[PDB]
């Protein structure tokens, strides 16, 4: 359990989600890859 | 409750109608006969026609003449 | 609660470097998408840039496109500005921007703005 | 306060713009051990 | 984008309702367009956000509507105190667009 | 066919089409921008022309601007409950242009 050491509210933990499709076994990314996952306009500030 | 309706003796007229998982099967065979009397010794075979997804427990059925 | 220091009004010879702060005091900084914002005398108000705090990458407006460097001070807890190659027409007040923009949980567009420079 | 006929009207007019009319379509999608009438085109690639 | 409103300053006595529309060139989705209320020789202040989304910490009085290519802002109940400045702003992709500004006037 | 139709029913009498036997580009649906609001939750649009399914109910009638910001999931009010209702639960994407 982790209520004893935090949730105070805490936001800090991060989880990356929908800018890889699939990805291989035991590597770390950092990658920002900013504006990625399917569409027609790119790389830039998008809604 | 309702789906796609399918537009389209000296013959015989030969049909074998089965209902299988749930897919409905029609085949269709004409042939020119002679004898009136009884079913002749011939060979038929049925090819489908078109299939259609009915699916209930059939348990009767009624021919319809004119 | 939430402000940011305006400066004493500042006039610089063209081509010279402007440095305008953006001061956070109160509730939980660095989790905001800090943006950037200036208005003309008489004309509309327009968007410059994006930092985002955890990773201090920054992205520039088209028009204003390799001119102006963002980037955020997490332990000051300040948003910093540089602009470059200053000309005559360059001149306005200049605002700071805030509000949040996070995953997938939409509210990208919001307030939290200051005063001026 | 007796009747109050339910069937109320739609007030329609190109000045009225708040009350500007939008068209909206519902589609409801489901699957019961049918065959696939709903489908997606495939293209043919040159043999 | 051009962001188009309606109209650039309407001169109305106080209580009528308002439609504030705004009207993209191009369809800018329908959660996608919001609207900032200026204070005299101040700076903005959101009133309606994402649309239709209303923002919260705001009274009903402000209501954003519209979809595709014409969206509106409705004033339900004007009010002594909503005279002011408003702006619209995309908020599809592409940097984030103000309209030239509709002043109301009293 | 159905959109180009010169006269939608009242919103009370909403039509319900039977939905077979023909070939639906929900990937068009999606690119295509003259829809105004495509939300969606169920699936992804762009696997959406991949995935097919047998039966397909389609309702059509016509609202107000205000009730098609009210015609929306988790909000309560007077259209969006009182004469033509959709349930919480269906999967089905709505269109509205
Ligand atoms: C696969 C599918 O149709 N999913 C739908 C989604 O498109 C729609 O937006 C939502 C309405 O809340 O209901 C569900
Ligand atoms: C067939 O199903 C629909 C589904 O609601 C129903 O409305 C209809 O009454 C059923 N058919 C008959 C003849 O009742």
């Amino acid at each position: 359990n982790s209520n004893n050491l935090d949730s105070k509210g805490n936001y800090n933990y991060l989880y990356r989600l929908f800018r890889k499709s699939n990805l291989k076994p035991f590597e770390r990314d950092i990658s920002t890859e900013i504006y990625q996952a399917g569409s027609t306009p790119c790389n830039g500030v998008e809604g | 409750n309702c789906t796609f309706e399918y537009v389209s003796f000296k013959n015989l007229r030969e049909f074998v109608f089965k209902n299988i998982d749930g897919y409905f099967k029609i085949y269709s065979k004409h042939t020119p006969i002679n004898l009136v009397r009884d079913l002749p010794q011939g060979f038929s075979a049925l090819e489908p026609l078109v299939d259609l997804p009915i699916g209930i427990n059939i348990t009767r059925f009624q021919t319809l003449l004119a | 609660q939430v402000q940011l220091v305006q400066s004493g009004a500042e006039v610089k010879k063209p081509g010279s470097s402007v440095k305008v702060s953006c001061k956070a005091s109160g509730g939980t900084f660095s989790s905001y998408a800090i943006s950037w914002v200036r208005q003309a005398p008489g004309q509309g108000l327009e968007w410059m840039g994006r930092i985002i705090s955890m990773f201090g990458i920054a992205n520039n407006a088209q028009k204003f496109q390799g001119r102006l460097t963002i980037t955020a001070d997490t332990s000051t807890s300040t948003a910093y500005m540089e602009l470059s190659s200053l000309r005559s027409e360059d001149t306005a007040v200049y605002y700071c921007a805030r509000g949040p923009y996070y995953y997938d949980s939409g509210g990208y567009y919001l307030d939290y703005w200051g005063q001026g420079t | 306060f007796n009747c109050y006929f339910p069937l109320q009207s739609y007030g329609f007019q190109p000045t009225n713009v708040g009350y500007q009319p939008y068209r909206v379509v519902v589609l409801s999608f489901e699957l019961l051990h049918a065959p696939a009438t709903v489908c997606g085109p495939k293209k043919s690639t040159n043999l | 984008i051009v962001l188009t409103q309606s109209p650039g300053t309407l001169s109305l006595s106080p209580g009528e309702r308002a439609t504030l529309s705004c009207r993209a060139s191009q369809s800018v989705g329908s959660g996608y367009l919001a609207w900032y209320q200026q204070r005299p020789g101040q700076a903005p202040r959101l009133l309606i956000y994402g649309a239709s989304s209303r923002a919260t910490g705001i009274p009903d009085r402000f209501s954003g509507s519209g979809s595709g290519t014409d969206f509106t802002l409705t004033i339900s109940r004007l009010e002594p105190e909503d005279f002011a400045v408003y702006y619209c702003q995309q908020y599809a992709g592409s940097p984030r667009t103000f309209g030239q500004g509709t002043r109301l006037e009293i | 066919e159905v959109f180009n139709a010169t006269r939608f029913a009242s919103v009370y009498a909403w039509n319900r089409k039977r939905i077979s036997n023909c070939v639906a580009d929900y990937s068009v649906l999606y690119n295509s921008a003259s829809f105004s609001t495509f939300k969606c939750y169920g699936v992804s649009p762009t696997k959406l022309n991949d995935l097919c399914f047998t039966n397909v109910y389609a309702d059509s009638f016509v609202i107000r601007g205000d009730e098609v910001r009210q015609i929306a999931p988790g909000q309560t009010g007077k259209i969006a409950d009182y004469n033509y209702k959709l349930p919480d639960d269906f999967t089905g994407c709505v269109i509205a242009w």
